[PDB]
C-alpha cells in the first residue's frame, strides 16, 4: 500500500481527477487497517494514514483548485506567499507539480488566503474567456461568396460580420472598466486595434461593393454608353480589374481579419471607392445636361432616360 | 386541427376533396361557437367559415385557390346563452343552417341521484359507512345550490358554478379516500369538508365571503349529516396532506409547520436564495398548491397581489413533488414564435421523455392574444395542433413510434400514438398561472377565456392579512436588539393590538408598522387593495439594517466617550477638572439611546414608503407615524429630521457639487436612492437633469442605455461582465429578461455569484450597480416592476411652490429671523462635528503630554479654547427653545398665503393645459 500512496502522491496535478482521488482514498482508508502490527508501530503506517486524513480533511479546496480559473501564475502567488518557496518555472506554467507540494500549502489552516487568491482567479478569468471568445470567433470567420455574371467575387451577409465586430469591439472598450483590466491590457490592446482596422476595412469595403455593383448596371455592359462617356467607363474597367486583384487576393485567404495585412487594402478601397463616387458624380452631371437640353425629361426618371 | 383526421384528395370532376382520413364519418365539435371577436366592420370570420362549411359544403384554399368540397364532415358546435357576458350574437345567416337544442341544468333533483350514483361507486373502498351514500350526495347537491344563490356573478366576475364543481369535489373525495388511511365517519365529513373548501371556497374574495361560506359548510353538515363528534371547519383549522406520511390524513399543524420548514430551508439553500418566512397562510397554500399538482390535470390560476410569493410557492411546492419548473423567457422583442417553440420543448420534454414540467406562466408572459389563445388550445385539449402540422407531424409521430415502443407496448396505428401522446401531456403538464392584478385588461381576459377559467383551479391568495403581517414581522425584527429602550407595556385598545397582547417592544413595533402600511394604504390606494405588501417587507428588511448601523454608531460614540472620561480621570490639569464637567454626556446617552428605535423606524418608513410622494403627503405621513409612534410607548426625536439623521455633511457636500438642487425634496430623494441600496431605485423625473447628476457621481464608471436600442441585451451584459454603473433612460419600457436582476436572485457558486439573463448566465462582478430611469411621470410600469423598484418621484411638483414661497416671504419679512434660521442648524451641525474634533485633539495631546510640562501650554490654551464652543452650543440650544415655537407660529401665516399661492398656479396650470 506505501507504493500506491507514494505514487499517487507524485502525479502531476494537471493530470490529477477528484473523481478517482475520492475513490483512491477511500481505498486507502479501507486498506490502512488490514497493515499488520509491525507497520503500525513504525513510522510508515502512522505518516500514511496522516497524509491520507490531511487529503480526505480538506475536498473542497482540491475542486476549487482544480477549476480552469486557475493558473500558473496564481500557483506561482499561493506557492510564494503560503508556501514560502519558488517552483522551477518548468514545474509551475504546465502545473505538473505533485500532490506532495498541495499538501505542503496546508489547505486546512490558509484556506481564507486561498479563498482570496480564488476569487481574483475566477474574475481575471472572466476576463480571460472574453477574450478567448472573441479570438476564437475572429479566427474562424469569413465571408460568403457569390460569382454574378461577371468575374468579380461578391460578398453577401455583411451584417452578420459587421454586427460581430461592432459588438466585440463594444466588448473590448467596456473591459477597461473591470479592475483585473491590467493584466490583460498588453493582448486586449492589440485585439482592439486589429479589430478597428478590420472594421474601418469593412466599413469601405461594404461601399465599395454596392457602389460597383451600382455602376456595373449603368456602365460596362450597354455599349452606347459607354460610347456617349468614354472617360468614365475606360476609368470604370481599371477599378474593376484592380477590384478584382484585390477581392481574389483577399479571399485567398480563408479568414476575414487576415486582410488588414494585405499590403494596401484599406487604401485602396478608399482610392477605389473615391473614384467610383467621382464616376457616379459624372454620370448625375451628364443625366442632368441631358435633361436640360429636353426638359421632359424630368418626368422619366434615370433608367428610363439611360 | 382538421389536419389530422382529414386527408385532401384530388379528382378531376372531385378537384380537392376534404374527407374523414378513416372510414368513420367525422364530427367537428366546436365548443363555445359564439365566443370569438367580431371584425371593427361586425363579422366574424370563423362563424362565416363553418356556415360556408355548413351552406356550400365546402371553402377556398388560401395558397392556392382552389375549391375544396368537404365530404362527409359534420358541424356540432356547443355555445352559452348570448346574454352571458362575452358572448358576441351570431348572425341569422349561421344559425339558419344549425337546428338548435337547449340543455338546461338537471333540474337540481336529478342531481342528487346522479352524484348518490358517485357516491356508492366511491363508498365500494369504505363499506362501513354504505348507508351514508345518500345524505353526502344530498349535501353536496345543497351546498351547490346554496354556492350558487349566495355567490353570484354581482360579486366577483369569477363566481360561476355548475355541476362540474360537484364532478370535482367528487373526483377530490375519492382520490382522497383512494389513498388516504382506514375512515371513521368524523374522517369523512372532515375530508368531504376539506374538498368542498378547496371546491367552492377557494375562489372566494374577502373574509366576509369565506366566513359566510363557512357557516353554510356548518349548517349543511347539520342539517344532512348529523353528527355529534366534529371539530372547527375552517379553513386553516383542517390539513389534509400526503407530504408527511405515505397516506393521506389530517395532519397535526405544529407537524406540518416544522416539515415546511425544514424543507423550504433545504430549497433556498440547494435552489434559488431567496430569505422568506414561513407562516399560517403559506402553509395552507403549500398544501392547496400540492394537491393541485398531484392530480392528473391539475392547473392552477393563482390570482394574489404582487410580492405575495406565489410564483415562489409555486416553485417550491414543485421542487417538493419533483416537478421539472419552466418558465417563459421571453422579452419585449419575443414574438408568437419563440412562445410556440417553449411551448413545443415543454411538450417534447412532457411526453416524449416524461419529465413532469409545470409550466408557470405568468400575466406578464403573455403579449398579445396569440399567446392566450396558445394557452386555451392547450388547456381545453391536452395539445396544441397548431404547434405539430405537416412535415412537423410527420416528425412526431416518428419520434412517438420509437418511443413508445421503448416503453414495452405496442401501438402501431398514428391514432392510438397520438392518444398516447395526449394522455402523457395531460398526466405530465401542469400549468400554474400566476396573475398580480385582477382587474388589469390582460389578467382580466387570462380569468374570463372559458379552457382556463374552466381548466384552471382558482386559487385566489388575496393580499396579506393582519395576522400574516404580524406573523412575518414578528419573524422578521427578532434579529436586532432592543434590550436598550427600556419600553413600558401601554394601554391600547384590543382593535389596535395585532399580535399577541403587548408585552416587549417588538411587539410595539411590528403593530407601528402594520397599522401604518394599513393607513398608507387607505390614504393612497382607494376601494380594493390589489396591491400586497412590499413596502411592509422592505421597510422591515431596512428597519433591521438601520437598528444595526445605528446601535453600533451608537456604541461606537460611547466607546469613545467612556475613554476619554478614563483619560481625564487618569490625567492627574488645573481645567481638565472642567471637562470632567463638559464630559456629561454620558447622561446625554441615555436619553439618545432610548429614541433609537423611534428614529430607526421612521427613517426606514421614510426610505421605504415615502420615495414617490410630494411634499405634502409625505409631511401627512410623518405626522400620521409620529402619532402612531405615540399611541404605543416608543419615543423618537421630537425635533427629527431625515436629512440630518441619514445622510452626512460629505456625502451632502458631494451631491451638491455633483450638481442636486438645493432642495430638502430633492435632497431627501437623493438620500433614498443612493442610501437604500438593497433594491434597484427607479428615478422618475421630467427633466433629465439627474441623469447626469448620477454620472457625476459615478464619474467615468456610468453607462448610460435604455430599454429601446437593439444591442441593449447585449451590452448590459458587458457591464453587468466588468463592472460599471447602469442608468437605463427609459423605465415605462421593461423587457422581462432583467427580471432576475431586479430581484437579487441569483445563482452562487464556489467564489461567483451568476445570473440569468434571457439564457445566458453572466457572472456579476460586485461592482455594478442599476438605476433605472424614467421620463414621463404619466407612463405606466410593469406591476411585477413597480413593486420590486425603490421608486423615487424627482418632479416639481405644484406643492414645491407651497414651501418655496415662504422661503421667500421669510426673506422679505423678517430678514434677521430668516438669517438665524438657517445658521441656527448649520452652527449645530458643524459643532456636533468641531467639538468631537476638538475632543479627540485634546485625547492625543493627553498622550502625548504624558510626562513632560512645557507642553501643557498647548493644553492649556485648548482647553480655554473649548470653554468657548461649548457656551456657543449652550447659547445656540437656549435661543432655539424660544426660536423654534416662534418659527412654528410664523409657518401658519404664510401657510395660508401659500394655500391660496397653489390653487392660482393650478388655476393658471389649467388655462395652459386648455
Ligand atoms: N413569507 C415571506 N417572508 C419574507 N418575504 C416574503 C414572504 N412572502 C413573500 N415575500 C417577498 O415577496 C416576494 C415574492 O416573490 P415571488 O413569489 O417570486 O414574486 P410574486 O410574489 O410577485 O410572484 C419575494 O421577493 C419576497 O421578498
Amino acid at each position: 500500500l506505501w507504493e500506491d500512496v507514494q505514487r499517487t502522491f507524485e502525479t502531476p496535478w494537471c493530470r490529477v481527477d477528484v473523481l478517482l482521488l475520492q475513490s483512491d482514498l477511500a481505498n486507502f482508508l479501507r486498506r490502512a487497517d488490514e497493515l499488520p502490527r509491525a507497520v503500525k508501530q513504525f513510522e510508515m503506517y502512522k505518516s500514511l494514514f496522516s497524509q491520507v486524513n490531511m487529503l480526505t480533511s480538506v475536498n473542497k479546496i482540491l475542486v476549487e483548485l482544480k477549476d480552469g480559473a486557475l493558473k500558473p501564475r496564481h500557483w506561482n502567488m499561493i506557492f510564494r506567499d503560503i508556501g514560502k518557496r519558488q517552483i522551477q518555472k518548468n514545474l509551475l506554467d504546465k502545473l505538473e507539480f505533485s500532490l506532495k507540494d498541495v499538501m505542503v500549502l496546508n489547505l486546512t489552516l490558509n484556506e481564507i488566503l486561498l479563498t482570496k487568491i480564488i476569487e481574483r482567479a475566477q474574475k481575471e478569468f472572466v476576463i480571460e474567456k472574453s477574450l478567448n471568445r472573441i479570438k476564437k470567433f475572429w479566427k474562424e470567420a469569413q465571408y460568403e461568396v457569390i460569382e454574378h455574371s461577371s468575374g468579380l467575387k461578391l460578398v453577401r451577409e455583411w451584417d452578420v460580420l459587421e454586427q460581430a465586430c461592432k459588438e466585440d469591439l463594444e466588448e473590448l472598450v467596456s473591459m477597461k472598466a473591470s479592475n483585473y483590466y491590467k493584466i490583460f491590457e498588453q493582448d486586449c490592446l492589440d485585439l482592439e486595434s486589429k479589430l478597428t482596422k478590420l472594421s474601418e476595412i469593412q466599413v469601405n469595403w461594404v461601399e465599395v461593393q454596392f457602389y460597383w455593383l451600382d455602376l456595373y448596371g449603368i456602365l460596362g455592359e450597354n455599349l452606347d454608353i459607354q460610347n456617349f462617356l468614354p472617360l468614365e467607363t475606360s476609368k470604370f474597367k481599371s477599378l474593376t480589374s484592380e477590384y478584382k486583384m484585390i477581392t481574389t487576393r483577399a479571399f485567398q485567404l480563408d479568414t476575414t481579419i487576415e486582410v488588414i495585412h494585405i499590403p494596401n487594402f484599406d487604401t485602396t478601397l478608399k482610392l477605389t471607392i473615391d473614384s467610383l463616387k467621382m464616376i457616379k458624380s459624372s454620370l448625375s452631371t451628364f443625366l442632368e445636361r441631358q435633361r436640360r437640353q429636353f426638359p421632359r425629361f424630368y418626368f422619366l426618371g434615370n433608367d428610363d432616360l439611360l | 386541427a382538421l389536419h389530422r383526421h382529414t386527408n385532401y384528395v384530388t379528382t378531376s370532376k372531385g378537384l380537392t376533396l376534404l374527407p374523414k382520413s378513416d372510414i368513420k364519418n367525422l364530427v367537428l365539435f366546436c365548443d363555445e361557437i359564439n365566443l370569438p371577436k367580431l371584425d371593427k366592420y361586425g363579422s366574424q370570420n370563423v362563424v362565416l367559415f363553418l356556415r360556408q362549411l355548413m351552406e356550400k359544403q365546402g371553402f377556398w384554399k388560401t395558397p392556392e385557390n382552389k375549391w375544396v368540397t368537404i365530404e362527409r364532415i359534420h358541424i356540432v358546435g356547443a355555445c352559452n346563452p348570448p346574454t352571458d357576458p362575452g358572448r358576441i350574437p351570431m348572425s341569422e345567416r349561421f344559425t339558419r343552417h344549425a337546428a338548435i337544442l337547449y340543455l338546461g341544468y338537471p333540474s337540481g333533483k336529478s342531481l342528487s341521484q346522479i352524484y348518490e350514483i358517485y357516491y356508492k361507486a366511491i363508498f365500494k373502498l369504505v363499506p362501513e359507512f354504505r348507508s351514508y351514500t345518500e345524505p353526502f350526495a344530498r349535501a353536496s347537491v345543497h351546498l351547490y345550490n346554496e354556492c350558487k344563490a349566495r355567490y353570484s356573478t354581482g360579486l366577483q366576475s369569477h363566481y360561476l358554478f355548475s355541476p362540474r364543481e360537484l364532478t370535482r369535489l367528487v373526483r377530490g373525495v375519492y382520490t382522497a379516500i383512494n389513498t388516504g388511511p382506514r375512515q371513521t365517519l368524523r374522517s369523512l365529513i372532515r375530508l368531504w369538508a376539506y374538498e368542498a373548501w378547496r371546491i367552492f371556497a377557494d375562489r372566494l374574495v374577502g373574509v366576509k365571503e369565506k366566513n359566510s361560506f363557512e357557516q353554510l359548510l356548518y349548517e349543511t353538515v347539520d342539517k344532512y349529516l348529523p353528527n355529534q363528534d366534529l371539530g372547527n371547519i375552517s379553513s386553516t383549522s383542517l390539513l389534509f396532506s400526503g407530504l408527511l406520511s405515505l397516506d393521506f390524513k389530517e395532519v397535526n399543524k405544529t407537524d406540518l409547520v416544522n416539515f415546511i420548514e425544514e424543507r423550504f430551508k433545504t430549497f433556498c439553500d440547494e435552489e434559488l436564495e431567496v430569505p422568506m418566512v414561513i407562516h399560517e397562510s403559506m402553509v395552507d397554500h403549500i398544501l392547496r398548491i400540492d394537491r393541485a399538482l398531484k392530480q392528473v390535470q391539475g392547473h392552477m390560476m393563482l390570482i394574489g397581489a404582487s410580492r405575495t410569493g406565489k410564483t415562489i410557492l409555486t416553485r417550491f411546492v414543485a421542487w417538493l413533488n419533483g416537478l421539472k419548473i419552466v418558465q417563459p423567457k421571453i422579452h419585449r422583442h419575443s414574438n408568437l414564435s419563440d412562445f410556440d417553440m417553449i411551448l413545443k420543448k415543454a411538450i417534447s420534454d412532457c411526453s416524449l421523455k416524461e419529465s413532469r414540467t409545470c409550466l408557470i406562466i405568468d400575466e406578464s408572459n403573455i403579449l398579445e392574444t396569440a399567446f392566450l389563445e396558445r394557452m386555451n388550445t392547450l388547456l381545453a385539449n391536452a395539445d396544441i395542433p397548431d404547434l405539430f402540422q405537416g412535415e412537423e407531424y410527420d416528425k412526431l409521430l416518428n419520434n412517438l413510434r420509437n418511443k413508445t415502443r421503448s416503453l414495452g407496448l405496442l401501438l402501431d396505428t398514428e391514432q392510438e400514438l397520438y392518444d398516447w401522446f395526449v394522455g402523457e401531456i395531460a398526466k405530465n403538464l401542469h400549468v400554474v398561472f400566476t396573475i398580480c392584478d385582477p382587474t388589469n385588461n390582460k389578467s382580466s381576459a387570462m380569468i374570463s377565456s372559458p379552457a382556463l377559467f374552466n381548466r384552471c383551479i382558482i386559487n385566489w391568495m388575496g393580499d396579506w392579512d393582519t395576522k400574516t403581517m404580524s406573523q412575518v414581522a414578528n419573524n422578521m425584527v427578532d434579529v436586532i436588539p432592543m434590550e436598550f429602550t427600556d419600553f413600558i407595556v401601554p394601554e391600547v385598545n384590543k382593535e389596535l393590538v395585532f399580535t399577541e397582547p403587548i408585552q416587549t417592544i417588538r411587539d410595539a413595533v411590528v403593530n407601528i408598522l402594520i397599522h401604518f402600511d394599513r393607513n398608507f394604504y387607505q390614504k393612497m390606494k382607494v376601494g380594493v387593495n390589489p396591491r400586497s405588501p412590499g413596502y411592509f417587507i422592505d421597510g422591515l428588511r431596512a428597519l433591521v439594517k438601520l437598528v444595526t448601523a445605528k446601535y453600533q454608531d451608537l456604541q461606537e460614540n460611547q466607546r469613545f466617550v467612556n475613554v476619554g472620561l478614563e483619560k481625564l480621570n487618569e490625567s492627574v490639569k488645573s481645567l481638565t477638572f472642567e471637562k470632567e464637567r463638559w464630559l456629561n454626556t454620558t447622561k446625554q446617552f441615555s436619553k439618545t439611546s432610548q429614541e433609537l428605535i423611534g428614529n430607526c423606524i421612521i427613517s426606514s418608513i421614510y426610505e421605504t414608503y415615502f420615495g414617490h410622494l410630494n411634499e405634502r403627503e409625505r409631511a401627512d405621513m410623518l405626522v400620521i407615524l409620529k402619532r402612531l409612534l405615540g399611541k404605543f410607548a416608543v419615543k423618537y426625536d421630537v425635533n427629527y429630521r431625515f436629512i440630518d439623521y441619514l445622510v452626512t455633511l460629505d456625502e451632502k457636500m458631494k451631491w451638491l457639487e455633483c450638481g442636486l438642487d438645493k432642495n430638502d425634496y430633492f435632497l431627501e430623494n437623493m438620500s433614498i436612492v443612493m442610501n437604500s441600496q438593497d433594491a434597484v431605485p427607479f428615478l422618475l423625473d421630467p427633466s433629465s437633469h439627474m441623469i447626469t447628476v448620477i454620472s457625476n457621481y459615478y464619474g467615468n464608471k456610468t453607462v448610460l442605455l435604455s430599454f429601446l436600442e437593439e444591442g441593449f441585451v447585449k451590452r448590459l451584459e458587458n457591464a453587468i461582465r466588468f463592472g460599471s454603473v447602469v442608468i437605463i433612460q427609459d423605465g415605462e419600457f421593461f423587457d422581462p429578461i432583467i427580471s432576475r436582476l431586479i430581484s437579487r436572485e441569483f445563482n452562487h457558486a464556489g467564489n461567483r455569484v451568476t445570473v440569468e439573463i434571457g439564457d445566458h448566465e453572466v457572472d456579476v462582478s460586485g461592482d455594478f450597480k442599476l438605476f433605472i430611469h424614467s421620463c414621463d411621470p404619466s407612463g405606466d410600469i410593469p406591476i411585477f416592476l413597480r413593486s420590486r423598484v425603490r421608486l423615487v418621484h424627482f418632479v416639481t411638483n405644484k406643492e414645491s411652490i407651497e414651501t418655496r414661497i415662504f422661503d421667500i416671504t421669510l426673506t422679505e419679512e423678517n430678514a434677521e429671523m430668516q438669517r438665524k434660521r438657517e445658521d441656527l442648524i448649520k452652527l449645530n451641525t458643524e459643532y456636533k462635528l468641531k467639538l468631537k474634533n476638538l475632543e479627540k485633539r485634546l485625547l492625543e495631546e493627553l498622550n502625548n503630554s504624558q510626562g513632560n510640562m512645557l507642553e501643557n501650554d498647548e493644553l492649556m490654551v485648548t482647553l480655554n479654547n473649548l470653554k468657548k464652543e461649548a457656551m456657543n452650543i449652550e447659547k445656540k440650544l437656549s435661543e432655539s427653545e424660544e426660536f423654534f415655537p416662534q418659527f412654528d407660529n410664523l409657518v401658519e401665516e404664510y401657510s395660508i398665503i401659500g394655500k391660496h399661492s397653489v390653487k392660482i398656479f393650478s388655476m393658471l396650470e389649467k388655462f395652459g393645459q386648455f
